Formats: structure tokens, sequence, C-alpha cells
């Protein structure tokens, strides 16, 4: 079976330098070229280029060229991605292809997110939020959990070790200083607050702290 | 050499109704040599028309598309939940390779209005030096929709942090987080929060306030 | 010019149904035949050099069939 | 991947004496082996395969004129020029304007301008290199057991039961041993980059299409064409033309597409369709067959004991054998299928030779549908089903006798020396002495002298062959033949072979 | 040093070198190493028997480490030949042709 495996998401800083893998498997590695696909922050997919992997030859679009560069490994079907001079704005997810040539490709490469940020590995800042007398509206009263400065991604975020999935909804997270806040709200009647325990559990394992705030009342 | 765009860029439609995208190539005469990707946010897309007539093998018969030289179309007679994503498209022939800005299937439904709740900064946020306050806006449809940070009867844009959710899987509405960020100080000194949603559900925004010397 | 100067014939291996196959025959010959129907004056005067020069008989004809092709398309 | 029903179906007669054998295959053609101990065989290829292919430069066939620029000059200014001589997407050109005192100027009689109008390419054709690793061969073999006439045509259904096989050979892997499970094993040896000729030509895409072009002849187009990379292209002034210079006034026209004039161009290319992987129709490939391990299991098997039936009617298959699908109704199978080819029915020994060796019934199941082929000889035969009063038979006639079959092989003989180049001595498997030095001497031959003058379209070398054979009536004693050597065979044949 | 034990692979793929001769590069997945490469220049896949030589002279595996690329080069001769690396099932083939 033909799927294409990418070194995950990646740390980096301005300044560095970084080889993205990818695997490919279910074929002869050397018998298709790589395209090569970068998404811009704003969703957009620009195209970097794709490699002629016989011969083992880069071809770059000219944006991506000098400071980009396409590397093969033959025997282990294992296709690289090498960067100079790493750029913040070269956050992004990157990808790989195997070539069908003029109509491009059957398979997408499993992706690689790479961040360029400057940070310090911080735990959030997880705050029990309670819900003043306008926040409680039909019946239910709606509860929140502000996670704050956190990095690097991801966090998981619970309520009450995950037991009420029902009105929970987990924002993403945006940077500030390079560091990420994100906030959730679970959604549960007022008949349940403060008469159950409700408790947000953000886990985050990066930096190693699973979080634990109950709301109370005011 | 040339441009594309896709048209409309978000569409909202029930399922099993038909969508037909109005699209075009800059550059003319293209043959046909023209593809469709459905991309969900965060993962690579999936091909599903390519010689504009003929699809890949996992993508199911319902998409389809015709078109030649200048325009070409992605029509899906049954679109389904399993078909909510980013559609995109892209060009051959000349070079570079390129792609259209995207369009956007939504699945129609009532229009729904948010569920706004603002919630004071934490103690332990305070006792840190800052406050956060934060509001809620849930279950709301479509995903046209503004906050505006009343602070005291003044609304401040300074310190507004704006995270909302793309269309959910269960009830396919939008849900958005706004968080008034400030120092206690600046906090302290500052009485009436409230975020006021305006939405095209509601002719009026949506005013939840609270007070600091209020509870 | 993309008006002469064909692919045909390719060939290599090739037993199949080409681009243009039975139309290959039809190439030359009609488009001189309609050359020479063009102009029949010619015609006339042109196997007349073949009985002119060489005395050799049969070898006279060998000259006009292979020069009333030349003049069509030169 | 099989033999039924194809097209052209070719079969091979074993003399034994070794396990491996040098065949070549083609697309449509499908070999049959029929061997000793080996059963009957089918070899073909499905299609040629190619994985990726670099893009070595671009066509425009079709442009537009826009923005005509002249600048009018005097006479005796010598050159004329254009603001636009410096972007190369601009075409200029330099010309004059024959002047009076009536417009532009105080002189008579000459002129200069420079003619500029921006370049755009409405479509353009894009070409394609083979690399020879990239090439893949899907090569369909089979083996003929009990069938039907579903399971026999079908891929899948004969893996199961382990007598159909496919499998990709490539340059990086041109050795592939696939196993027929109860028959045994086949080792299958190819020569992947030597089945064509990567480097002999190219891939041209016209309109959505792609097609087959020499490289050297692709090079050799005349009309404007493009750099692999982007922009600056060359001769795009093929497709522009100019006119007479009134005062500032010249229209610069362009021509129409020459799509058409591309697909005229195009004569003996192979129509040639593509979605992730090119799939060429005609194949040329040298393989290697080894039976080594093929073998047959159970002729320990006895005949069956009950009725048969015909599941469809007998015919002939236009290749030289006879082909019948029976249902047994009789319950004591698994047992071998009795049957024969007989010339009267008052003598019982056989004649005719089966196609399909050891007929078998698969399971005790009854009415099991089985699809069994027999070559009869020529003349009025029988194909007799069973024996005792337990048998059904048949009347057969073909009147292809060996006076006519000696000419089958002989002139497609002869065709098969045609268009197969050296490869033609291929047939002569398990060869060495004749057959390696019938190749040898044909090699240089085919390394010089047809292919020297090669390039010769129909009537051409046709024509002057005819010419030809009149230098074999002029000559001189022990000179006859020195003229006559190309004249017959080799120049004549490919003329008579393809007529049309 | 006795012949290498394990699998091979192409760490380049194969190619003429215009002067007569053709190199490969080879990645030797086999752990058992320092080992001399098992590898020949051969007419035909059924015939055992060297033809071509080797224009690098015994191949060799420089360290136990696994998948190293190893350089060797050899001259085939003339007509179709084949290159075998590596001796029993574990050899990878490839075909060659030499038309000088």
């Amino acid at each position: 079976q033909v799927q294409l495996m990418e070194s995950g998401p990646e740390l980096k800083k301005p300044g560095e330098t970084v080889k993205i893998s990818c695997t490919t498997s279910g074929y002869t590695f050397t018998d298709y070229a790589m395209h090569w696909v970068k998404q811009a922050p704003g969703k957009g997919l620009e195209w970097m280029g794709w490699i002629n992997t016989a011969t083992g030859e880069p071809t770059y679009a000219y944006d991506f060229k000098e400071r980009f560069g396409f590397s093969l490994e033959t025997s282990a079907s294992t296709a690289f991605l090498q960067i100079s001079n790493l750029k913040i704005e070269d956050t992004a997810t990157y990808f790989c292809a195997s070539d069908g040539r003029y109509w491009y490709f059957g398979v997408w490469g499993a992706g690689t997110s790479v961040t360029v940020s400057s940070p310090k590995t911080t735990p959030p800042s997880v705050y029990p939020l309670a819900p003043v007398c306008g926040d409680t509206t039909g019946s239910m009263v709606t509860l929140g959990c502000l996670v704050k400065g956190y990095f690097p991604e991801p966090v998981t975020v619970t309520w009450n070790s995950g037991s009420l999935s029902s009105g929970v909804h987990t924002f993403p997270a945006v940077l500030q200083s390079d560091l990420y806040t994100l906030s959730s709200s679970v959604t549960v009647p007022s008949s349940t607050w403060p008469s159950e325990t409700v408790t947000c559990n953000v886990a985050h394992p990066a930096s190693s702290t699973k979080v634990d705030k109950k709301i109370v009342p005011r | 050499d040339i441009v594309l765009t896709q048209s409309p860029a978000s569409l909202a439609v029930s399922l099993g109704q038909r969508a037909t995208i109005s699209c075009r190539a800059s550059q003319s005469v293209s043959t046909s040599y023209m593809h469709w990707y459905q991309q969900k946010p965060g993962q690579p897309p999936r091909l599903l028309i390519y010689l504009v007539s003929n699809l890949e093998s996992g993508v199911p018969s319902r998409f389809s598309g015709s078109g030649s030289g200048t325009d070409f179309t992605l029509n899906i007679h049954p679109v389904e939940a399993e078909d909510e994503a980013t559609y995109y498209c892209q060009h051959i022939r000349e070079l570079t390779r390129s792609e259209a800005g995207p369009s956007w299937l939504e699945i129609k439904r009532a229009d729904a209005a948010p569920t706004v709740s603002i919630f004071p900064p934490s103690s332990e946020q305070l006792t840190s030096g800052g406050a956060s306050v934060v509001c809620f806006l849930n279950n709301f449809y479509p995903k046209d929709i503004n906050v505006k940070w009343k602070i005291d009867g003044s609304e401040r844009q300074n310190g507004v942090l704006n995270s909302w959710t793309d269309q959910d899987s269960k009830d396919s509405t939008y849900s958005m987080s706004s968080t008034l960020t400030l120092t206690k100080d600046e906090y302290e000194r500052h009485n009436s929060y409230t975020c006021e949603a305006t939405h095209k559900t509601s002719t009026s925004p949506i005013v939840k306030s609270f007070n600091r010397n209020e509870c | 010019s993309v008006s002469v100067q064909t692919h045909g014939e390719s060939s290599l291996v090739n037993k199949t149904e080409t681009w243009l196959d039975s139309t290959k025959a039809t190439r030359y010959l009609m488009k001189t035949e309609n050359w020479i129907i063009r102009n029949p004056g010619y015609a006339f005067l042109a196997a007349v050099l073949g009985w002119m020069l060489g005395s050799n008989n049969g070898q006279r004809v060998v000259f006009t069939i292979l020069l009333l092709l030349v003049a069509p398309a030169y | 991947f099989n033999c039924l029903g194809m097209g052209n179906r070719d079969f091979i007669e074993g003399a034994s004496g070794a396990t491996w054998v040098d065949l070549v295959l083609e697309g449509d053609s499908c070999l049959t082996i029929m061997a000793n101990d080996k059963p009957t065989l089918d070899v073909r290829m499905i299609n040629i395969e190619a994985s990726q292919l670099a893009e070595v430069r671009s066509y425009c066939y079709h442009a537009s004129v826009t923005d005509i620029s002249t600048v009018a000059r005097c006479p005796m200014t010598g050159e004329a020029h254009n603001e636009k001589r410096a972007d190369s997407s601009y075409v200029c050109k330099q010309g004059f304007t024959d002047r009076g005192w009536g417009n532009g100027c105080g002189l008579f009689g000459k002129g200069s301008i420079d003619t500029c109008a921006k370049f755009s390419c409405t479509s353009k054709a894009i070409g394609r290199t083979i690399q020879p690793e990239n090439i893949k061969y899907e090569v369909g073999i089979f083996v003929h057991g009990t069938t039907t006439s579903e399971n026999h045509g079908n891929y899948s259904a004969q893996v199961g039961a382990s007598q159909a096989a496919k499998f990709t050979v490539t340059p990086n892997a041109p050795s592939i041993t696939l196993k027929l499970g109860d028959y045994g094993e086949v080792t299958l040896d190819c020569e992947p980059r030597s089945g064509l000729n990567t480097e002999a030509f190219y891939v041209m895409t016209v309109g959505s299409k792609s097609f087959l072009v020499h490289r050297e002849w692709f090079h050799d187009l005349a009309l404007p064409w493009t750099p692999p990379s982007s922009t600056a292209w060359r001769n795009r002034e093929l497709l522009m033309e100019f006119e007479e210079a009134h005062a500032t006034k010249q229209s610069v026209v362009a021509l129409g597409s020459q799509e058409g004039g591309l697909h005229q161009a195009l004569a003996g290319a192979i129509v040639v369709e593509y979605s992730s992987s090119v799939k060429l129709t005609s194949g040329h490939l040298k393989c290697r067959l080894k039976m080594d391990k093929l073998a047959l299991k159970g002729t320990t098997y006895g005949m069956c004991t009950g009725k048969f039936s015909f599941a469809k009617n007998p015919a002939d298959t236009g290749h030289g054998t006879v082909v019948i699908e029976l249902s047994y109704s009789g319950s004591d199978g698994p047992c071998k299928i009795p049957i024969v080819s007989v010339a009267s029915l008052n003598d019982m020994t056989p004649v005719g030779r089966l196609v399909t060796v050891n007929p078998f019934v698969a399971t005790s199941s009854a009415n099991s549908k089985v699809l069994v082929e027999m070559e009869p000889p020529f003349g009025d035969s029988y194909i007799v089903v069973g024996r005792g009063d337990k048998q059904i038979n048949h009347h057969w006639h073909k009147a292809g006798s060996t006076l006519g079959k000696a000419f089958l092989t002989t002139l497609k003989g002869a065709q098969r020396l045609a268009a197969l180049g050296d490869t033609a001595w291929d047939f002569g498997s398990i060869g060495g002495v004749f057959n390696s030095i019938g190749k040898a001497v044909h090699q240089v031959f085919g390394g010089a002298f047809r292919t020297l003058f090669g390039g010769m379209s129909w009537i051409t070398q046709g024509l002057m062959g005819a010419l030809l054979l009149w230098m074999g009536v002029n000559a001189r004693d022990r000179s006859i033949a020195l003229a006559f050597l190309a004249t017959g065979g080799v120049l004549l044949f490919l003329a008579t072979n393809v007529h049309a």
C-alpha cells in the first residue's frame, strides 16, 4: 500500500536549519518524484517544488530557492526536505507526494508542521472561571476554563476526567509572545452547578503538567 | 502567468442539494487539465475530479463537474456532511502550477443565536498581575458575528483575543471565544465589563454585562 | 512546418490502429493526381520527354512515370 | 492476462530438453506454451507502464497577437529601435515604410520602422522524456487448469486457484519468481530496459491526449517551442506574420491553432492514455520462462464414471484450435475428465492434442462447469468426451491443412522477422549455432543496411525497390545477385506488409 | 573476508560512465560486516559464470554498521549482461547492455 509518512511536528527557532523527512512505502522510491507543497499560515497551499528522484534532482519553485533543498535516501525510501536559515514566517505545514507527473499524484504525504518561534517551554495558566448572574441563561450555567501561556502544543483539556463532553467546546490557541492561549467552556444545566463537581482537566504533556481546576460560585 | 479563483468562497447549502461551483482560469484554453481538492482545516486535501470527467479511487461517485478552456465547474448533486471541507482546485498546461482562492462547503440549517457568557478573570490571574476577561459565544449560525468589548460603556479594542471554531461536527454551528486581557490595576480601575454580540439572528447585540462592584 | 514531415511512420513494434493509417495511402497519390488533373497540358508534354532520349525502349518509361511524379509539389 | 479470446493468440511447441526458454511477448499477442510435464501456459503483456517522466520541453502551437506597436522613422536613419525590444515577451522585427513628403518624412523611396507585438500563447503542447528504470511492465501469466467461462476470463478467481499471476518487471528487479500453487513454481527473467528503447523517442502531449514521437524528430519540429522552466521561447515569430507598412500602420496577425497540424504531424503515433501511470498498448519485452518447478500432479486420478454435458457449444478459436466448456453432472469427482480428439468413431486412437492438458473436475459437486480446449487435426475429426456409453461426441473439420499452414508459418515468419528487428530470432528460443548466428548475421545487418537508409516512408522504399529490381535485370554473371541483394526481401516485403 | 550473508540495496541507481564501465553504489543493510561484498557481472541469469570484470577489485564492507553505503564499479562485457549483487535468494540484479 502506498502511504507517505513524514517527520512529525518540529519545534524550531529563527536562524537554525532543518531537514524535513518524507518516508514512502508501497513502491520503489526512485521511481516517483516527490512533490513538495507548503501550506501557508493563512491556509494557502503554496507549492514548493518537485525533486527528480533518479538522478536525485531537486526542482525548486522560484520563491523557495536557495534557502530550501530537496535531498534523498534511496535504500530506505526516505525523501528529505532541507531548510537553511529558518524564519518565523515559515511556520506552516509541509507535504510530500508520490509523482504521477503532469497529473500530479494519487497519494498525499502525512504532513510536517514546522514551528519557528523563540519561546520557553511553559506550563499553561489554568483558571477556573466563575460565571456571574448574567452568565446563566435558559436553565443552563455555562462554565469555562482559561488555558493561558503554554508552550509547546498540544494540550488536552477535558472536564471531570472527560466524563462530561456535552457542552464542552475546546477552542484553538493563537500566538502571544510565542505562547499559546486557549479557553474551553463546558455547558451544563443550572441544576448541575454548583451542585455537581465540574473540573477542567488540562493535560500538557509537553510541559508535563496535568492541571485540575474546579469552578466555584461567587 | 495564470490566475485562478473559486466561487462562492463560502456556500451554505443543505445536504442533498446540488452545488455547482462557478470557476475560471485566466490563461485560456487549459484544454481540461483542471482538478478539485477537498481539504478540511488541518489536513491534506484529496483529489476529487481529474480529466474533469473522472474520479480518483477513494472519492465516491457523488463528485462531478465539467468545463474547458477558461471556465470549469465542480458539480455535486448529493452534497453530504462528509463533503464538508474547503474545496481546492489546481491547473496544468503552463507552469508554474498554482491553485485558486478556495471555496468552503457549509451545511445549511436554521440561523442560531449565540449563547454569550462573559467571565470575569479568576482570582488566580489577578494575583498574577494580569486580568483576562473572556467572552464565550456558543452555538451560533451562520459564521457572521461580531464582538465588541464595552468597558464602562466605552468600546476597547486593545487586548481583544478572538478564538472561534469552525462549523461544528454535531450541530454544525459555530462557537466563538473572545478574550479581553488587561492588567489587574487596569482591571480594578475600570468597573463595567460587557461584550455585546451582534449577529444576523438578533437585530440587536446580545449584551452580557458584569461590574466588579456587582458580586 | 506541421503540414509536412509527419511522424509516419513509427515502424517500431506497433501492431495497432495508429492515429492515421488508412489515410496514409491517400497522402501522395491523390494529391499528386489532383495536381496532374490540375495541369493536364503539362501531362501531355511530360511523357513526351521520355520518348525523346536514350532509344532504350522500356527504360524510357522509367523517365516519365518517375518524372511525372516529380512535378507535383516539386 | 490469459490467451482467451485475444486478438492475436500464438502458441509454443515444447521440445523439452530444457526447463528455461527465452520468449518475446506483446500487449495484444498472447503466447501459449505446451510442453511435457508442464501444463498449458498463457504469457502476454497487459500494458507498458512508466513511473517517472521528466519534462524535456514544450511547444506552443496556438498563439495570439497582443499590443501591436510600430515605431516609425525617417529614411537614412538606419535601424529603427522600439523600446519593446528589452522584454522578451514582445516580438519585434525590423522593416521600413516607403515615405513621401505627405507622410511623416521629408524624403522619398525608403524608410525604417520597428514593429513590436507582445506574444501571447493561447495553447501549447508538452513533451516528456522516458527514463529506463521508470519503465514498468505488467505481464499477465496464466496456467490452464480446471476453468469455466467465468473464472478463466477472471484473474482474482484463478489467483485463488493460483493459476494466474501478475507482476511488474523493472530494470531494478528484472527477475520475478511466482508460484502456481499445486502445479509448482515458475521463474520469469525479463529484460525491461532493453525491451523497448527508452531514449529512442519521447511522449508528446497534444491537447488533452498524449502521444509518442521520435525524439530526434521531436526537436526537429518547426513550431514555437518552450524551455522546461518558464518564460523565454524560440521561433515564436513563426505563428505570427507581417504586412505592408502604410505610415505607422502594420498589422501583426497570428496563425490559428496548429493542434490540427500537430494531429496532421502525427501519423504512425500510438494513442496512449494515462492516469497515475502511463499504459502503452503494444508491448516489446524479452523474458525467460523457467518451468523447472512447474510440474504435473494428479495424473494419479482415473477417469470420470458418469454423464457429461455441454455448458457451451463448441466453436473455433480462429487460431487453429477448438475449445469447449463441459458441465459434468456426475458426483464421483474429483476425477480426471475423459476426452480425446479422434479421426473416426470406429478408431479410438487419439489424434488431436488437448490444448489444456489433463482435464480435471474441481469438486464432487454435480453440474460443475469445466472449460477445456483441444487442438484437433486437419480434416474431418471428432470431439469425443468420455468412454463407453457415457460419451457424447461432436464432429469437427478444419480446412487449415499444413499446405497453407506451412505458408502461415513461412509468411508470418518473415512478418515475425519484420518490425521485430534483431529480436525477431528470439522465436529461435533455446537456440545457439543457427539461431545464434541467424541473429548475429542479422545483428550487424540490423545495425547497418536497412537502418542506414531507414526512415523511408511506404512507397518511398517500395517504389525504388521496383527500380532496384531493374538493377537485377542489367548485370553480369556472378554479379547478378550483387545489385539484387537488398532488392528482394527486407525492402519490398515490409512494403507489402503494410499496404495500408 | 568471506561473502556477506544479508540483503543488499541500491544507494544510487546504475548508469554508464561513458568510458566503457558501469558504476553502482550499494547500501548494505546486513550487520554481519565487515565482509567481502558478493557481486559479479554475468551474461545470463542461468549462467553463474562471471564474465565482466570489477573495476574496483575486492568490494568490502567498511564496518558492521547496517545500511552502510558502498560504491563499487565494474566493467561488463559487450552485449546484454547482468549486474548481480549477492548470492542465493539475497541477490538483487539489474540488466545491462553496452553497444561498444
